[PDB]
């Protein structure tokens, strides 16, 4: 046993790991980065120890040597006797998002349209469209092919973050954390809910936890599922019901990352602060629930039932598949 | 493919 030091992304994040910290009795202190690529650098430096991670971003983590450790599993659909912990994960569902009144919007009608996504580089909200619009269209051009986005981590002054909103005080203008009005999934989804934008690229998950009153947040609290549509890559539009025959990609759940040499001590050291502070452990709600955030996603995503088990030892190649790691690959040819 | 991007 050593202390676990895990790092946060952003502010808020931070204020999350340092109630955490508290919490744990300093069995896990807190490092803290303006962005998860500055994280990621802050564990190779071995100045933190680890940080849960969108699949695009274990991508770069891995290129870089660090590892997955356990992966977040939310509620099952179908059936299990099996323990949360030792389920299998069931990727979630990245789908592209557009109000019910934007009629005859569809996938073949994109081009010049305004854009919501959750970051640069991550796997719903980037890495699965910008890869099937690059291949479909056959130009690595992504940045001029919405009029304007809002795509937190992109260059300020483009296009890429045009509708970005920034902070409170209209600061940090499409930074990629969650001080961004705009980003993450909730914010590419508020993108969209506001109008700013015309499509989100979120996943399944996001529409359903942020309307009907699922979500009792100011600019959600008001939201009806029926408002939405998916667009289907055959150019039709379904409820937001039909996500199962109406997505873009199954993507690979978030995950925890480590250095390899801390991967041991990490997946140890989480199993049981879950114990204590994940789905009714033993302390939440009462002192800390390590998975809410209301509703903000922050260290973990809010519908998280628990961090479970890897099987077979994956790299993080295996972990992601080997299907995603070559479109991102070949996404990432275009810069 | 290559490195790492850092
Ligand atoms: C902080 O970490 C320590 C170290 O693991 C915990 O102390 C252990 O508690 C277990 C019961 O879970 C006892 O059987 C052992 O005596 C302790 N282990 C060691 C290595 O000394 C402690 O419970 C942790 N507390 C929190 C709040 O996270
Ligand atoms: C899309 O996401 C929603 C929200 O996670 C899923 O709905 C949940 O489904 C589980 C059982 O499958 C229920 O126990 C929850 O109550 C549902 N949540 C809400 C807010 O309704 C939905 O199944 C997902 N759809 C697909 C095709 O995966
Ligand atoms: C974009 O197109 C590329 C080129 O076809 C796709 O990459 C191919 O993916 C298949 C299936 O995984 C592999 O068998 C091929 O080897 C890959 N080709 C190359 C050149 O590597 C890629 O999957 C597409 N991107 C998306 C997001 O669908
Ligand atoms: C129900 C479900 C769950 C995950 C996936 C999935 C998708 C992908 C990809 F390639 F499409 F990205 N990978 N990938 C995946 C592959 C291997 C592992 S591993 N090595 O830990 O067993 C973990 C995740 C698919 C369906
Ligand atoms: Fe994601
Ligand atoms: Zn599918
Ligand atoms: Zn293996």
């Amino acid at each position: 046993y050593t202390r676990v030091v895990w790092c946060a992304v952003g502010p808020e994040e931070q204020k999350k790991c340092q109630q955490w910290s508290q919490q744990s009795g300093q069995n896990v202190t807190c490092a803290t980065a303006s962005t998860t690529d500055d994280c990621i650098v802050l564990v190779l430096k071995g100045e933190a120890d680890a940080l849960n991670l969108d699949g695009g971003y274990i991508y770069t983590a891995g290129k870089c040597g660090l590892v997955p450790v356990l992966a977040e599993n939310r509620k099952s659909s179908k059936h299990s006797s099996l323990d949360c912990v030792l389920r299998p994960t069931e990727g979630y569902l990245a789908v592209a998002v557009v109000k019910k009144a934007n009629e005859g919007l569809t996938w073949n009608s994109l081009k010049d349209k305004k854009s919501c996504h959750t970051a640069v580089d991550r796997t719903a909200g980037w890495n699965i469209p910008m890869g099937l619009i690059v291949n479909q269209t056959g130009s690595c051009a992504f940045d001029e092919f919405f009029s304007q986005s809002c795509a937190p981590g992109a260059d300020p002054k483009s296009r890429l973050c045009a509708l970005c909103a920034g902070d409170d005080q209209g600061l940090d203008k499409c930074v990629p954390n969650s001080k961004e009005k705009y980003y993450g999934y909730t914010g590419a989804f508020r993108c969209l809910a506001e109008d700013v934008g015309d499509v989100a690229f979120v996943k399944n998950d996001t529409v359903w936890e942020n309307t009907n009153g699922e979500s009792t947040a100011d600019w959600a609290k008001n939201l009806k599922r029926e408002d939405f549509r998916l667009l289907c890559l055959d150019g039709t539009r379904k409820p937001v019901t039909e996500a199962q025959s109406c997505h873009l990609a199954v993507a690979p759940n978030h995950a925890v990352v480590s250095r390899s040499d801390r991967a041991a001590h990490v997946e140890q050291v989480l199993l049981h602060q879950q114990a204590l502070f994940g789905k009714n452990g033993k302390n939440c709600p009462d002192k800390f629930c390590l998975f809410k955030s209301e509703t903000k996603n922050l260290l973990f995503n809010d519908n998280t039932e628990c961090l479970a088990k890897l099987g077979g030892r994956p790299t993080y190649e295996e972990y992601l598949g080997t299907e995603y790691v070559t479109a991102i690959a070949n996404l990432k040819k275009c810069s | 493919l290559e490195a790492c991007a850092f």
